[PDB]
């Protein structure tokens, strides 16, 4: 009579790593490292903006692709590639740090500044901004001389933000093709735009010049943005070359920004986001997008870290 | 047809459990499962992975730009950061995993050795290591016997006499 | 009215050392600690104490500001970094204090061992053991022999001929 | 006879975490992260500033707030919230960057520039500056014109730093409500400010125009700095607007710059800070402060982590 | 003139092997190295000697100048960066280390113990533990009877009865 | 009869670390911590370039010191502390990110741009540049007006990328050390210098003023670069002060850039360096150099960290 004592194997080892040995074979295992994608961006429960063709700058100067965009309001924002923050050929001055702003804003809140013009035009328009016809930018106004070659009157508009939240105020400077089209457009001299507040201070000048083509238009129009403290004040000098900003905007409250190239779902349940689509896992780990974001696993350089639940695999004595 | 124990083999036909009983006696040979040591060796593994499920709350957004590019200086010094963290990621990885699986392999050997010294200790006088994980009996054990011991109710006071006999001569 | 020693319950009446002695003879029940063995332990738990204990010399300056806020791009990349830092120091964290409590606890049975396998070889074949940490010694040992044990100045030998007796038959 | 073998316990265990059990009782354990502050900042052994409306900026140029610490000496350095480097309206350029560098000076010698002039008024003062009467930033001078309307002649002062440190120089351009305010100060026509040195190329323009009223006015003093290399020169070429130095600044030694809102303790000792007090402590992790400075043990997002320092409890059978 | 194994001691004379036998007996006293646990505890030591030795394949470039210093803030955002990297890596280094040697001394010893433990199983009824390390052998072993032991070829039915006599009286 | 187990012992025993113990002896260890180094850099297999006197920026405009490197090629590139981008006084705007690009360019490629002018000269020559005779930067031309006073017409010149890969354009304003000497060289009257592109603009304006003499001369040459996208265009409308290319750059392929100050080696292989010289090591660990590039072990504070590769050391009883 005899007995003994034995545990369990199998013929269906798998081989995992440890600090002394590489490739000891144990029972069963499980993988930590997610390789898994779900090529869809799985907004369920997200209110979820896909801006498409509008770029996330332009929903504040407003373009016609961002009309839709003005006042929106999201828990998801998404970026698309073909996206455009201009209809007027021109970028932002720190426009990253804006965009980084504005997604997570929770959206934007418009409001009238209340400036009010005379002995001047404000009916600038181009055909680059086709709206039905030739337009320009939805919240902000081209300013002219009056005629042509005339002169543009000094001017001194203010703007206070009475709310209990900063303000974003965007204005732009434009940039002529010659001399002789900003003397056309603001009359001749030296064209100067000053913008005071509490805690900034800066000054601006047109730089008129032959530049490439872009959307058949040699001109640029430069855009430029502060925050404004509650119950400051901003103040806008100048004497032409300047856009002026019709709205200011405010924050709504908080959202997550991404960038992508892939669908969107509206069934599937994520919070960890790339631009290939969405990583849903319990693993620790991640070798999928090492910029991926929202609140994911940790990325790492290796596709496969085996993990023993099972005890190591010793074959039955034939 | 002999049968053996750990030490040089595990029994691909023990299917029920991880750790394990077999037999051979006049009634014939017989293999069961023990419950305790096979479901806390299973508590254990469980309770590793339970412990690696454990998510964060924080949140990471947006540093830089995959459609239009960053600055240069502050693009580079982004890179060189994501790049070393990175290399601290997969650093902690592999030496959490290795160092987790080494204690996985060592528990799991440690509840084998505490389950044949527990039978062991069962047997006092009247049984001797085979060297293969087994034990001789030195008295007859049918098979209500070999269940005695499996549930802890073997009564080495019962077998001592007939047990002694035969260990001696 | 028995006594048990380690497996299955510990000793709250043991209140001057980490392991001990229980015995009872005809003089009485008695309990004494070993302290080779607390020590040994104590000195181990205290090491890694100290280890933890050891200082950086590393000195960090601010590099933003609470009361003006810097750029937002730059300050978003100092976030992104502190935060991502943060959750590596918090992951060593768990993963040290994990990792030693699982060592204090094993290195601390490990000694159990150790004191149970010591005394096991000093009474060679003059005792066996019950399997709840015990030994059932099979001769007189009043508290003067129980002693002799304690301070590992048993001698077998002079016991060798009562005790085969008394186990054999 | 029997003899057993036995370890302690205790019915007052205390629950730790290992790698496989979670509250796994053991007899005795201590913690490893610190949450005990002390809402003071330990100041002993350290000589100690609390620079309290004195901005860290304002040591260099010198508002009357900051008339104690022209020269100041220290270990460590506190700033204040209600701290200001400014009186007249202004502010640095390069701040944070400037501030950084002031924190571990060990404080500031300063030397005269010596710079003459003629033809022009030095005694520019105003209202936000007083000091008994109207008066001016201590270690700049106000440069004017002569009358009212008067021109500005062109000037250009120079100075070498003749020591084997580098020199901390800052100037200031003035920037008038109006061209009519900034002709009645230098005269009519552009103006320019220049400033060259052997690693530093910079100009600097006003900007008249109207601002939001800060102390009454609306003027802005925007300050700039560089660092002067041992033996090097700099050279200042302007015609008006411009805030010339008295003094140039030199960097003591070594030193810490903290932010803090509570009181300081000249018995404690501390050398771990953040704005809230000091944390002592052997602990190697901390959950106060992400932002604490000094030699810190390391930040954490646990508030507990219980090392064992006792054996697993095992009641005993009763 | 005895011998004595491990517990309170090594063997400085040992030096073709880590683990070994060492005998007397009337052909006089002998010392001979073990190949199997010597083997596998080096496989393991080398094994990881391999794993620290797997270098990365991730590139750094230059993210400052030491001729030419960049500006002052981004600067020292990059000197607070590379800090409180290599304050990580220098934690890292520091607990691998002492985790790797940790583990190395105790499967050093967990491979003596199992030699130890091999040998103890193979005399079986024969022997008694000196409590040194060493057995005492109630019979006759010649050279040729010694080296069964170490090559695995001891029949202890060959021995059983001479050793059980002495044994017992 | 007695047989007895053992495990081998010294008396040459080693003490290392573990997690309980501080000095415990173990048979045998190894050093886990580089600290040995090569004072050389171990260029074998790698094509290498060592500027020597030629500053990395300074291949791009070409002073006489660069002239060999005007269209370099290598997979390692070398600074050397005496190595200057100048010859007339001067310096790159973002220096720094063109350094880290052309670090790792494989070398440049250039290529003409075909600027023609008329009614102006183009042999700006200076004594600082002396190849031969008074000369220039090899890649660039010195415009001046004709005569001396005489005007200087604006003029506007383009150049388009007809290549699949981003080309490096570089172009100078010139600070003349007075507005006398100024309009000696281009005329009375403001200057203005555009720079347009498709997703860059620009203006430049230059800064007569007197400065510190470097190299005997008081006037400064600053430079600036874009990058041109494929099948984009820049476009240079000036009128003087312009230092304008004659060639465009393009990168060639991968390589990587050191600084240092120890000879070359052309026998021994290496992959990870630093200023002091080559690192060659399988250790996972290094203490010689927290700067060190390449590929690289992972620097560290300690100076050694023994790894035992053998049992613990137990003396035998004497
Ligand atoms: C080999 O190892 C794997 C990994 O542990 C084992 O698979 C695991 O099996 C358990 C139970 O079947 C799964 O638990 C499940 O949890 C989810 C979530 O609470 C629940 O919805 C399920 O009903 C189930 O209770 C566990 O998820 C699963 N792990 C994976 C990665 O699939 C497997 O059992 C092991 N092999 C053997 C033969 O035991
Ligand atoms: C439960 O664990 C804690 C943590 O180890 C034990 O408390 C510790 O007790 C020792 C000795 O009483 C303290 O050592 C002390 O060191 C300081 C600094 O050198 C010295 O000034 C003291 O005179 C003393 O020697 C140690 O600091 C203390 N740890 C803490 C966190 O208070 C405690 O003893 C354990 N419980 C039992 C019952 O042992
Ligand atoms: C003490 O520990 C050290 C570290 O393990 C031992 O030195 C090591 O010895 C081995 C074999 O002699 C060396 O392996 C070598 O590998 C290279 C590369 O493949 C090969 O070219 C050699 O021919 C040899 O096979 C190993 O490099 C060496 N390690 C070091 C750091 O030198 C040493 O043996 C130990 N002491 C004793 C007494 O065993
Ligand atoms: C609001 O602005 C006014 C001036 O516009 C100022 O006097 C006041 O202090 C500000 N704050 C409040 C709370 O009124
Ligand atoms: C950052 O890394 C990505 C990944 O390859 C690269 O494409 C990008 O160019 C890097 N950023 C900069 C500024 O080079
Ligand atoms: C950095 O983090 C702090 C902590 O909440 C936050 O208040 C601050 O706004 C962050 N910095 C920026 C630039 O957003
Ligand atoms: C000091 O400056 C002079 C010119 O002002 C220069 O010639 C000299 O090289 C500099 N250095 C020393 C050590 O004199
Ligand atoms: C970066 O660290 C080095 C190392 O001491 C130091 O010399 C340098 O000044 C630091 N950078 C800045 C901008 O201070
Ligand atoms: C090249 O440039 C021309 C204008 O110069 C433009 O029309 C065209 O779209 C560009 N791309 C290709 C592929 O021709």
């Amino acid at each position: 009579d005899k007995i003994c004592l034995g545990h369990h194997a199998v013929s269906n080892g798998t081989k995992v790593n440890t600090l002394t040995e590489r490739g000891v074979e144990v029972v069963n295992a499980t993988e930590t490292v997610e390789r898994t994608n779900i090529p869809r961006i799985c907004s369920k429960g997200k209110r979820t903006v896909d801006l498409g063709q509008c770029g996330l700058l332009g929903t504040i100067t407003g373009p016609p692709q961002c009309d839709q965009f003005l006042e929106f309001s999201a828990d998801l924002i998404i970026e698309r590639r073909e996206g455009s923050d201009v209809c007027y050929p021109g970028k932002f001055v720190n426009e990253e740090a804006l965009r980084q702003i504005l997604r997570e804003s929770g959206g934007i809140d418009k409001e009238a500044m209340g400036f009010t013009y005379s002995g001047i035009r404000t009916n600038g328009a181009t055909s680059a901004c086709r709206r039905s016809g030739s337009s320009f930018y939805a919240e902000m106004k081209w300013l002219l001389s009056n005629t042509d070659n005339a002169a543009f009157p000094q001017m001194t508009k203010s703007y206070k933000n009475t709310r209990k939240s900063p303000a974003l105020i965007v204005w732009g400077i434009h940039h002529s093709v010659s001399t002789a089209e900003q003397t056309k457009l603001y009359g001749s001299g030296n064209k100067l735009v000053t913008v005071g507040s509490s805690n900034y201070q800066q000054s601006f000048v047109p730089s008129p010049g032959a530049r490439p083509q872009v959307n058949g238009l040699s001109g640029r129009i430069d855009f430029h943005w502060l925050m404004l403290n509650p119950n400051d004040t901003v103040t806008f000098s100048f004497n032409g070359a300047f856009i002026a900003p019709d709205r200011a905007s405010f924050l709504r409250g908080k959202s997550m920004g991404i960038q992508s190239g892939v669908q969107v779902d509206a069934n599937c349940e994520g919070d960890c986001y790339h631009s290939g689509g969405t990583i849903i896992s319990n693993l620790p780990f991640q070798n999928i997008d090492s910029r991926a974001v929202g609140k994911c696993p940790r990325y790492v350089k290796q596709r496969s870290l085996l993990l023993a639940t099972g005890m190591k695999n010793v074959p039955e004595i034939p | 047809g002999a049968i053996a124990g750990f030490i040089e083999n595990g029994w691909e036909g023990l299917i029920d459990g991880w750790y394990g009983f077999r037999h051979q006696n006049a009634q014939g040979e017989g293999t069961a499962a023990d419950y305790k040591s096979t479901q806390s060796a299973i508590d254990q593994i469980t309770g590793k992975l339970n412990r690696l499920i454990e998510k964060t709350n924080q949140q990471f957004e947006l540093i830089d730009n995959e459609f239009n590019e960053v600055e240069k200086q502050i693009g580079n010094v982004i890179n060189w950061t994501r790049d070393s963290i990175t290399e601290v990621w997969s650093y902690n990885a592999e030496l959490l995993v290795a160092m987790e699986n080494q204690h996985t392999i060592d528990l799991a050997d440690s509840e084998m050795d505490k389950l044949y010294e527990r039978v062991k200790r069962q047997l006092r006088e009247n049984a001797e290591e085979d060297g293969t994980g087994c034990f001789e009996i030195f008295h007859k054990c049918d098979d209500d016997c070999m269940a005695s011991i499996r549930n802890n109710t073997y009564d080495h006071s019962k077998y001592r006499e007939e047990a002694m006999q035969n260990r001696i001569q």
